[PDB]
């Protein structure tokens, strides 16, 4: 049937991962270093490469399967980068596959994913919208265990780096706080600041 | 039938001679000025009718206050802004700067000049005698004022008088429920505060005129020289003439609904029995008696009256011996 | 059960408190909501579990939404609705601000425009003083009108206690650990805009 | 059986005179700066080794060049560094600004001086013949002093050649690929890029020195002058020596791996064939004629030899007539 690679893509919550190249994972060059930070390194890139395994032990057989999801995750980070994970990335970006900005007057904005960290463990994936330049938590709670360091902190600076083309205007209009037609002077803020600071 | 009809001793037809468009608030075309020259800074106080914020004019940069005005009947609106108008101006009277509205859900607000009051409970805690002679000379002015052009408060009442003690300054505020005298009209008795309104008010008497702002005043003279607040502190509207008449004695009251010819409410009769008048010393004590004299009981006395045309003018409270001290001091 | 305990106990009506009987009752409350409100008088009788006397009776329900809608717009401007709602903020029922920096700080409701039909209820978040799309799509059809443009700001007139400190931390865009130099944005629009 | 050793003609022994920590590249302490003292611009370009950004340097507002470096053995990174360092001052050759690193993940990025470059298309099809003639010369004096300094580049070709063309400015770029002379040393012979690979690698023969980059040299000269590029088209790096070979003839192609007795790779064995030396009048037609001279064909003919040892060095080269006319401009 399918692929390791084209299943773990297709799992419910791995909705913001594109599918690696097989050509750029057999290429040991892009796996420098990777073999340092997760634990049955070889067993783990054979599962990810659909290679024959080694099946007696249940639970070793799952310890392997999760070493395979970190380095497929850790491979993605870098894949991602390249010229060609940015074209597929950016493919899933004008379908909206990264869902799209909560600021109002951002107008739906689609946004792209990123790492508030590089180092796996430290926070989830986080939404870049590439209009208010801000960061966001995915809406739905399916997207609140795929690790952040699993797309990097630099996906989306480079993207916008070799497709420049692809950034949206700065919001044409912003939120004007009235109460009842009148604006409220940011003075009322010290002094609002003030009073939970006395407080 | 009928209850027998009343005027007011002073300015009873000052409105009479007068072109209409100076009483007839309804005729009133509001100017309005532009929104965006003011811009919020904090909340100062709220109540039944609007929202009341400092803010800062830009043109120039300095503080104003904005009334903002909760949806009410527009007649009420334009009766307000034609007095604040009218009187603009006038000795202790709130300066009216400028009108404003929301140009999307209309709401409007009116912008006055900038007063800063003091910690007016937390002020009085230590009002001296001089300071309440003072002080209610000052009212009186205002008060005197605006009797004098044709319009009676109708609200008078500590929330509405702001005082800058710093400077010694004074200001009648809060329009809302002032109208316009005309002889011979039956108003509305619902106006006031329950602790302030006068007996005509408590009986439905719709004959009256300036002298119920001369009865509020005594309320509050009352309440700052006896250090009780509010002095008539009574728990419905029916209750508060039984405080009423504990103290002024329920004679005068069966006298003052004879001579006006006056339907008492039924529930009235059940409620009022039968008491003596009380001496006004009765109500001194250690911790008032620094601020009663014998010139303060008269003058109370002379104010807080059932009968409304036995009441001083302000014109006529000012010449009391009470102010004699204060008036010398203002003859500088 | 009351009608107005029904109305905001349905779903996408969590962001509604429930408005005193009282309030309503009081006609110098509702002065000038006659005059916005088609079959006022009957639905105003529908709101308080009045006597009635086809599908008549769904276009006075829906009056009858529409103007205890505008209603709220007003109640929880005072200080007894704000008390309601504060207590509701309390528990987070408005949802939590989605910037990543803003750390989940709870949301109020917030009209971007006072009249019925123009825009749906935002959320405003007291941390980054900006206004958001609820999430959850159930919210996605309660009219802004019935809460107004002035809600949240004045519940912090009101309690200036409430608000919370500006955000400890920002955002740092970083390439290869490489901050961006804002003159990249720049050529990033310039590019953008030749195609 | 076995292949006969070799030495450069030229600079033998320039590093076993040297401080060992010249040439010792494994232990060079790598001394690193503040990485936040730069920001990025643009993406400049990419390699298989690093990404390329242009920056600015935000202490002094400088357009700078950032190579980060991707994941590598680190040997390789301080042997970019080393030369560098070593080189930085020479003529025509890169200036490494600064080292810096990401702290967090520690990916290093070396920090150049900003070179304006002009691409291959508006520049090598459009140059003149004095113009292919100047920046040769420019190469030779890069070429010439990192030969003099012990280093061979090991990688030249265009791509590794900015041009500034508004101000005549040429430097040799991207050492990550260069690497210490020391005479007997054999050397990996996957290096330079397929079109640009000297014989000596296609054969695997390993003992090569700094003639190396004079093929290359020579790979591009022809390139430039009879507009053709790349100059020899291979399809894989066995095809690369037939095409090689049908230019310059299987002869001396025969002679030389007979002369240093090199074990030719089985898959040579019915590929090569047997081809003239073809003259090269031959690559001559209307569209470069303009830019081939008698001189620029005998400087190219000494450069491209199947024997490194019968190239011309880089300061022989620069004694070449084709450069007269240059050598004699660059001394009003
Ligand atoms: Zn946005
Ligand atoms: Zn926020």
């Amino acid at each position: 049937e399918v692929s390791w690679i084209s299943w773990f893509c297709g799992l419910r919550g791995n909705e913001f991962f594109c599918e690696v190249d097989e050509d750029y994972i057999q290429d040991k060059f892009n796996l420098t270093g990777l073999n340092e930070q997760v634990p049955h390194y070889r067993q783990a890139l054979d599962m990810i490469l659909d290679l024959e395994p080694d099946e007696d032990n249940p639970n070793q057989s799952d310890l392997i399967e999760q070493a395979a999801e970190m380095l497929y995750g850790l491979i993605h980070a870098r894949y991602i980068l390249t010229n060609r994970g940015i074209a597929q990335m950016l493919e899933k970006y004008q379908q909206g596959d990264f869902g799209y900005c909560p600021r109002v007057y951002c107008e739906n904005q689609p946004m792209l994913p990123i790492g508030l960290s590089d180092i796996p463990g430290e926070a989830m994936v986080k939404l870049y919208c590439p209009k208010c330049m801000d960061v966001y938590t995915p809406k739905s709670s399916r997207h609140h265990h795929t690790d952040g360091a699993y797309f990097g902190t630099g996906f989306p600076h480079m993207l916008f780096m070799v497709h420049p083309e692809y950034r949206p205007k700065r919001p044409a209009n912003q939120f004007v706080p009235r109460l009842y037609g009148f604006k409220i002077h940011p003075m009322a803020y010290q002094l609002q600041l003030q009073a939970a600071s006395n407080f | 039938s009928g209850p027998v009809p009343s005027r007011a001793r002073v300015y009873t037809d000052v409105n009479t001679h007068r072109p209409r468009e100076y009483w007839d608030y309804e005729s009133h075309v509001v100017e309005w000025g532009n929104q965006d020259d003011y811009q919020l800074v904090r909340k100062l106080g709220r109540g039944k009718y609007s929202e009341v914020f400092e803010a800062i004019n830009i043109t120039n940069n300095e503080k104003v206050v904005v009334k903002i005005l909760k949806p009410v009947k527009k007649k009420k609106i334009k009766r307000e802004i034609k007095i604040l108008e009218n009187l603009r101006g006038g000795p202790n009277i709130i300066t009216l700067a400028d009108i404003v509205k929301d140009p999307v859900s209309r709401t409007p607000a009116l912008v006055f000049e900038h007063v800063n009051n003091t910690d007016e409970k937390q002020l009085y805690q230590t009002l001296t005698d001089y300071d309440i002679r003072f002080y209610m000379y000052e009212i009186l002015k205002a008060l005197d004022y605006c009797h004098s052009m044709g319009i009676m408060h109708r609200d008078v009442k500590p929330h509405n008088v702001m005082i800058d003690h710093e400077h010694r300054k004074l200001r009648l505020i809060d329009w809302g429920l002032a109208e316009f005298y005309h002889p011979g009209q039956e108003y509305n008795v619902r106006v006031a505060s329950r602790y302030f309104k006068g007996p005509e008010l408590l009986v439905d008497y719709q004959m009256y005129d300036y002298s119920l702002d001369m009865w509020s005043l005594g309320c509050m003279l009352a309440s700052m020289i006896f250090r009780k607040e509010p002095f008539f502190h009574g728990h419905d509207n029916y209750d508060q003439l039984v405080r009423i008449a504990k103290v002024l004695g329920t004679e005068d009251l069966y006298d003052y609904i004879d001579k006006y010819n006056i339907e008492l409410d039924p529930r009235f009769n059940d409620i009022l029995g039968r008491h003596s008048r009380k001496r006004w010393e009765r109500f001194v004590h250690s911790e008032n008696q620094h601020l009663v004299s014998p010139e303060a009981l008269d003058f109370l006395d002379k104010l807080l009256r059932y009968d409304h045309q036995s009441r001083l003018t302000a014109r006529e409270a000012m010449e009391h011996p009470y102010f004699y001290t204060v008036v010398k001091d203002q003859a500088r």
